[PDB]
RNA sequence: GUGGGAGAGGGUGGUGGAAUUCCCGGAGUAGCGGUGAAAUGCGCAGAUACCGGGAGGAACGCCGAUGGCGAAGGCAGCCACCUGGUCCACCCGUGACGCUGAGGCGCGAAAGCGUGGGGAGCAAACCGGAUUAGAUACCCGGGUAGUCCACGCCCUAAACGAUGCGCGCUAGGUCUCUGGGUCUCCUGGGGGCCGAAGCUAACGCGUUAAGCGCGCCGCCUGGGGAGUACGGCCGCAAGGC
């Protein structure tokens, strides 16, 4: 297992039933992949930089997990597969290199 | 005519996330800033480069952006 | 890929006496543990040359110490074949 | 008979013609011209003489529409980019802002022989 | 061995934006393109320039360097996985286990061959346009193989530092990449520039030798004829040695 951050941006225009049920999904994909869940940083509405699926804004969140370094990949094209995630970008882990420090 | 790393805090180089810091490394055109105007190190500049472009794929940051006078 | 504890459970195995990280035991089988696992990841992507290269000077330097090894002592020789599987 | 009177104005330069386009802020456009559209023919085309007379021709026909104040785009280099802009400028058209967008890949086609 | 690094080293999957082309849609006319100037070409079946949407291939701007990695060929979006080399510190383990390497076996840019795909841009061949002694070569417009991918061949090159690999020794200075230190600096590996001694026909090289030495391999012995012929070997061929 190794420690990532996965990322995932999601079109804002939802409903609450809508949003929480999309996270619920979420969770039963890395809870099915192996993923543990560490931490959850979850910033929402950010007025993105150049358009991304027409939409001028995206709803983020971040998850840091520790999970099998086999499967990342498939829990990537799961994540992935749901129409209304916009981005998914899963990082390993790396710690916190500061300069002008 | 001043340098970047220069009047900036003391922050984190491989944030991904975090686009308040990063902005200030670009142009006004999307580009980032060659080490000449960003103050950097040669690995502190390889890092920058990376994290941009990290960023940028997750819509935080410009690809581009268009240059105003002229 | 290759970690620590696991590097570690063939030193336990191999080593001539307690501590020894470096006898031609040691190197031998780890070498030939390291070789398997790459000759392994080469069955498939064939198509990847430079770890292949890598994989020669590897096996290279393994039939190195072994005749040496065997040059020396014959009995434990025998004995680090008996154990890998080689040769 | 339109009704616009604020918009966009891209002109486009080469180095072999220059041509304008006026158009609504939405981005439909309105009117046009260019080197051939006012008299000139050849080589004649690309010069900054040519990007005056049509980005004026453009504007008082933008004027003919309705126009007053407009928003520049220019995209391409060449003799008289700077001409249809100063031209724009004392056009009677008051001149919102000017943009440099001239779109340059992000290094993707192979560029025919006379370009490498 | 333990602990640390840096990196376009390699393989596989996935994904991002710019641009080009094309398709659909809106607005919108009379040209656009292109040259030394032209013409072919495209355009009233609505082009160009402009906005929105779609399809598809290929390449990765800025960062980028006079930088890095690799044994060489070579390697530049981002992520993940799968791997190779290599540097440093600690001075821990083995105890000469070393160097080179005919033959072998592997790798080997581009172009080229085979069979399948793919095909946006470019583009040998080719089809056209003006230059104007004249193209039919330089310029302009089309354009097929090919460039892209999979598997399999080909094995060449200015494959270049025109400088075989290892090791020891012989002033410094300066810029630099990457480690360690008690961090006006010093110490270890890389990349550059001047330059002791020395070398060199000269040019130049000079701790990244072309200096001083030892080991080992490859190679050389006027020019034309000729990388030809003959013979073998390899190859589907082209052709290679
Ligand atoms: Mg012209
Ligand atoms: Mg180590
Ligand atoms: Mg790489
Ligand atoms: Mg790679
Ligand atoms: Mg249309
Ligand atoms: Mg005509
Ligand atoms: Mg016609
Ligand atoms: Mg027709
Ligand atoms: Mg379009
Ligand atoms: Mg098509
Ligand atoms: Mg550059
Ligand atoms: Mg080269
Ligand atoms: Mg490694
Ligand atoms: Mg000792
Ligand atoms: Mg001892
Ligand atoms: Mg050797
Ligand atoms: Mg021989
Ligand atoms: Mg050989
Ligand atoms: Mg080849
Ligand atoms: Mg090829
Ligand atoms: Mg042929
Ligand atoms: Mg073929
Ligand atoms: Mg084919
Ligand atoms: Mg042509
Ligand atoms: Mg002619
Ligand atoms: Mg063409
Ligand atoms: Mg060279
Ligand atoms: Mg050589
Ligand atoms: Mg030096
Ligand atoms: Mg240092
Ligand atoms: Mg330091
Ligand atoms: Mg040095
Ligand atoms: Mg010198
Ligand atoms: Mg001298
Ligand atoms: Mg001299
Ligand atoms: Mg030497
Ligand atoms: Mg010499
Ligand atoms: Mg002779
Ligand atoms: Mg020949
Ligand atoms: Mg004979
Ligand atoms: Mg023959
Ligand atoms: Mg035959
Ligand atoms: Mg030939």
């Amino acid at each position: 297992m190794r420690r990532y951050e996965v990322n995932i941006v999601l079109n804002p225009n939802l409903d609450q039933s809508q949003l929480a049920l999309e996270k619920e999904i979420i969770q039963r994909a890395l809870e099915n992949y192996g993923a543990r869940v560490e931490k959850v940083e979850e910033l929402g509405l950010r007025r993105l930089a150049y358009p991304i699926a027409k939409d001028p804004q995206g709803y983020f969140l971040w998850y840091q997990v520790e999970m099998p370094e086999d499967r990342v990949n498939d829990l990537a094209r799961e994540l992935r597969i749901r129409d209304n995630v916009r981005r998914v970008m899963v990082v390993k882990s790396q710690e916190p290199f500061l300069a002008n420090a | 005519k001043a340098k970047v790393k220069a009047t900036l805090g003391e922050f984190d180089l491989r944030d991904y996330r975090n686009v308040e810091v990063l902005k200030r490394f670009l142009s006004e055109t999307g580009k980032i800033l060659p080490r000449r105007r960003t103050g950097l190190s040669a690995k502190e500049q390889r890092i920058l480069a990376k994290t941009i472009k990290r960023a940028r794929i997750l819509g935080l940051l410009p690809f581009t952006e268009k240059l105003v006078r002229k | 890929p290759i970690t620590k504890e696991e590097k570690q459970k063939v030193i336990q195995e191999f080593a001539r006496f307690p501590g020894d990280t470096g006898s031609t035991e040691v190197q031998v089988a780890l070498l030939t543990l390291r070789i398997n696992r790459l000759s392994e990841h080469l069955k498939v992507h064939k198509k990847d040359h430079h770890s292949h290269r890598g994989l020669l000077m590897m096996v290279g330097q393994r039939r190195r110490l072994l005749r040496y090894l065997q040059r020396e002592d014959p009995e434990r020789y025998r004995a680090l074949i008996e154990k890998l599987g080689i040769r | 008979k339109r009704q616009v009177a604020s918009g966009r104005a891209y002109i486009h330069a080469s180095y072999n013609n220059t041509i304008v386009t006026i158009t609504d802020p939405d981005g439909n456009p309105i009117t046009w011209s260019s080197g051939g559209v006012i008299g000139y023919k050849g080589s004649r085309k690309g010069t900054p003489y040519a990007a005056q007379l049509a980005a004026l021709d453009a504007a008082k026909k933008a004027m003919a529409y309705g126009m007053q104040s407009v928003d520049v785009i220019v995209r391409g280099t060449g003799a008289g980019r700077e001409q249809a802009i100063r031209a724009l400028q004392a056009s009677g058209l008051q001149v919102k802002s000017i943009v440099d967008d001239t779109p340059v890949p992000h290094n993707g086609c192979r560029p025919k022989k006379k370009f490498r």
